């Protein structure tokens, strides 16, 4: 982002051109050659969860809903799973798992905005209760995201 | 008398549904019927088939 | 209209729905008589040729 | 948005109260600037999308909440499928006439009619199960809410009961979203005017540089001079007649 | 002709509805907007009871 | 109507329940009614009973309304062609031609025997077909009249524009 914003604003010196040109290229072209499939898996498993540039892209979803199947969608399960558990154990608004929370509220939205076969999966996990909660639980980025959330359930129920 | 009558007309509409069921079992019944039927005339051939045979 | 009047024509209503299925149910079950005696000397005339 | 009418009045000194304030006596870092700006716009219309969308589903269900409930008792059947109902709205009794009318003459006499007062009239036709696409051309043409089951809301039997639930989440989710809405109005409200005369004095700052060839060819006079930080509020109260006077 | 179609109106409108009998001598015709309409096509007025009238 | 009939009349077909009651003065036998009190007396009412059709459903019956209805305005279109080809060729009488005695018999007095009539139309078919078989007829009959009149108006400029090569 702060590379982005300086290659509007340049200065007059050529090389320090080349300079912003080059940076701006490793670190773009870095994070979105790596497969889809590979980092959502990767976050997943190890518990700990970023936004990045590829990894909120509406795209990498399309992609990864297909794969997710081998038991109704066990992976995206999984995390639906991993969002109900942090709330609950060591409680919300300690700084690790309150990272966690937006990023994985993040990625269920445009998964079920996405496909309407979603709605199932949040109800029999029990996950659809959970999202109501998060309304109410602190910081305007984990109400936001709940928010968010919500709505893209709200819209295959009901139009 | 409004809710006497929508309850009259909804049990309207499953007699005559039942009508058509009815008629609908029927040949469901009859199919079954044509193979009983048909195993009668048959059998009395294959014991006269045999008859003319024990004859030879 | 008043409702005496709608109830007149309710009455029409289940009349008609029951008259159209008595029609179409005598229909079916004569297609269904037809299928009865063809079907059964179907059976009859092949198997006689395997008995033969 | 914010439901705010357009503010100018067109300040780049720091001599006045609000010039002081609006504007800063700190430098001008143009990447800074729109920066403040570019994330919580992106926010913001994300926002009012989804407030829109939130609205009109919480309006439409809480409408055909009552509708299916009075269809319902008008007894059981209207939660099932044995008989078929036509739930709708209708604004007017009037147009209502009009569709009976057309309704008893070339379809023959096949309706029930029942209506309730709504704050619209609620109207109820009721017909065959196998002639319900020549209702809806009907009903369509002259233009009625008239669909077979109003509440897309059927899943389960009673009908009514998931209706129940899905205006329960719609009612709050729609609360947050005004909350964040209310908040964010208030908080970007002031800001929006500082920003505003900040960005008046950006496209100037390019200007006196010169950011494109008809600004050279316009003023062909460019001189330089040192003005200390205090004296300068006072250098750009007074702007000459022709002269466009360089903050930081 | 139309004396006629008036004396029936009133004698056997009734039959096909209490508000849906009114006076009319001649036929009349309506096809402006859906707010009036009369044909056997689309209609929001007509003949209360079933009339059709045969001119050469 | 006044030059529209000549040995006609004009009429209305309706059908009522056998249940139905005059209002106009009650007590009255619907029967009695026509005959006495339609229009002083004068009211020549003739029987047009027609016998049951096969129907075979309640949907169907809405399709067969729609097929009744733009055949006939179809009809009538097709008569309002035969009569001012007639017209156009120079064929008018006076108890003909703008009239005409269906088949040199009065009209009033044709349809109190039409009691369904069989020209190939029988009362124990089914009623759909029925409704083709004479819209049909009528396009054909409607086809032919007006194709033999398109060669007669062409043919006629043949002629006129001879006359003129062996004198004018």
């Amino acid at each position: 982002p702060t590379v982005q914003s300086l290659s509007e604003r340049k200065y007059s010196d050529e090389e320090l051109r080349q300079d912003i040109s080059n940076l701006k290229e490793i670190l773009e072209n870095e994070y979105q050659e790596l497969t889809s499939f590979d980092e959502y898996v990767a976050e997943l498993d190890s518990k700990l969860l970023c936004w990045s540039p590829p990894h909120v892209d509406n795209g990498f979803w399309s992609d990864n809903i297909d794969e997710f199947k081998k038991d109704n969608y066990k992976i995206f399960r999984q995390l639906i799973e991993l969002l109900q558990a942090k709330v609950r154990n060591g409680d919300v608004n300690a700084k690790q798992e309150k990272i966690i929370i937006q990023v994985a509220l993040n990625d269920i939205t445009h998964v079920v905005e996405l496909l309407p076969e979603s709605i199932d999966v949040l109800d029999k996990t029990g996950g659809k209760a959970d999202i109501m909660e998060l309304l109410n639980h602190s910081d305007s980025r984990v109400k936001y995201e709940a928010l968010k959330a919500t709505q893209a359930i709200i819209g295959y129920t009901f139009k | 008398s409004q809710k006497n009558g929508i309850a009259t007309l909804l049990q309207a509409e499953k007699e005559a549904h039942e009508i058509v069921s009815k008629a609908r079992k029927y040949r469901q019944d009859k199919l079954k019927q044509a193979k009983t039927d048909a195993a009668k005339e048959i059998d009395s051939y294959k014991i006269q088939k045999d008859k003319e045979l024990k004859e030879f | 209209l008043t409702p005496n009047q709608v109830n007149d024509e309710l009455n029409k209503m289940q009349a008609f729905i029951r008259k159209e299925a008595e029609e179409k149910a005598k229909e079916i079950q004569l297609k269904a008589d037809q299928e009865y005696e063809i079907e059964k000397t179907n059976i009859v005339r092949n198997e006689t040729n395997n008995i033969d | 948005k914010h439901d705010i009418k357009l503010y100018e009045g067109d300040t780049d000194k720091y001599l006045d109260g609000s010039g002081e304030l609006y504007v800063p006596p700190s430098g001008s870092v143009i990447d800074d600037y729109v920066r403040n700006a570019s994330y919580l716009e992106e926010r913001l219309i994300q926002m009012e999308d989804a407030t829109d969308q939130i609205e009109v589903q919480k309006n439409d269900l809480e409408q055909y909440r009552f509708i299916l409930q009075s269809g319902d008792e008008f007894i059981a059947a209207a939660i099932g499928a044995s008989v078929n109902y036509v739930t709708g709205v209708i604004a007017r009794d009037k147009v209502a006439t009009l569709e009976q009318i057309l309704w008893r003459v070339l379809r023959g006499n096949l309706f029930f009619k029942t209506v309730e007062i709504e704050q619209n009239a609620f109207i109820v036709f009721s017909h065959g199960d196998l002639i319900i696409k020549r209702i809806r051309k009907i009903a369509e043409s002259l233009d009625a809410n008239l669909y077979d089951v109003d509440s897309s809301n059927e899943g389960r039997s009673q009908q009514l009961a998931k209706v129940n639930k899905n205006l329960s989440d719609l009612y709050t989710v729609l609360k947050t979203t005004s909350t964040t809405l209310e908040s964010e109005l208030y908080a970007i409200a002031k800001e929006l005017d500082s920003w505003f005369q900040d960005v008046t004095r950006e496209k100037a700052i390019f200007e006196i540089l010169n950011k494109s060839n008809y600004d050279t060819n316009r003023k062909i006079l460019i001189a330089e001079g040192w003005i200390p930080r205090d004296e300068l509020a006072t250098l750009q109260a007074r702007l000459g007649e022709m002269i466009a006077r360089l903050g930081i | 002709l139309s004396k006629c179609k008036s004396e029936l109106i009133d004698a056997f409108g009734f039959l096909g509805g209490n508000a849906f009998m009114k006076d009319k001598k001649g036929k009349i015709n309506k096809q402006d907007t859906s707010l009036h309409q009369y044909a056997s096509l689309v209609d929001t007025e007509y003949e209360p009871f079933v009339m059709y009238i045969i001119n050469l | 109507m006044a030059t529209a009939l000549y040995t006609a009349n004009d009429f209305i077909l309706i059908s009522l329940p056998q249940n139905a009651q005059p209002v106009t003065a009650p007590g009255s036998k619907t029967d009695s009614w026509f005959n006495e009190t339609l229009i002083g007396g004068r009211a020549f009412v003739s029987d047009f009973k027609i016998p049951e059709f096969k129907i075979g459903s309640l949907d169907t019956l809405i399709v067969e309304s729609e097929e009744l209805s733009k055949v006939d305005n179809q009809i009538g279109a097709s008569i309002g062609k035969i009569i001012e080809i007639l017209q156009g060729l120079n064929e008018t009488s006076t108890n003909a031609y703008r009239t005409l005695p269906i088949n040199n018999m009065p009209v009033p007095e044709y349809l109190e025997n039409f009691q369904w009539q069989t020209r190939k139309f029988k009362l124990d078919k089914s009623i759909k077909d029925l409704i083709t078989l004479i819209s049909n007829e009528s396009s054909q009959l409607d086809a032919d009249v007006r194709a033999t009149y398109a060669n007669y108006n062409s043919a006629k400029t043949n002629l006129a524009a001879a006359e003129r090569k062996k004198t004018g």
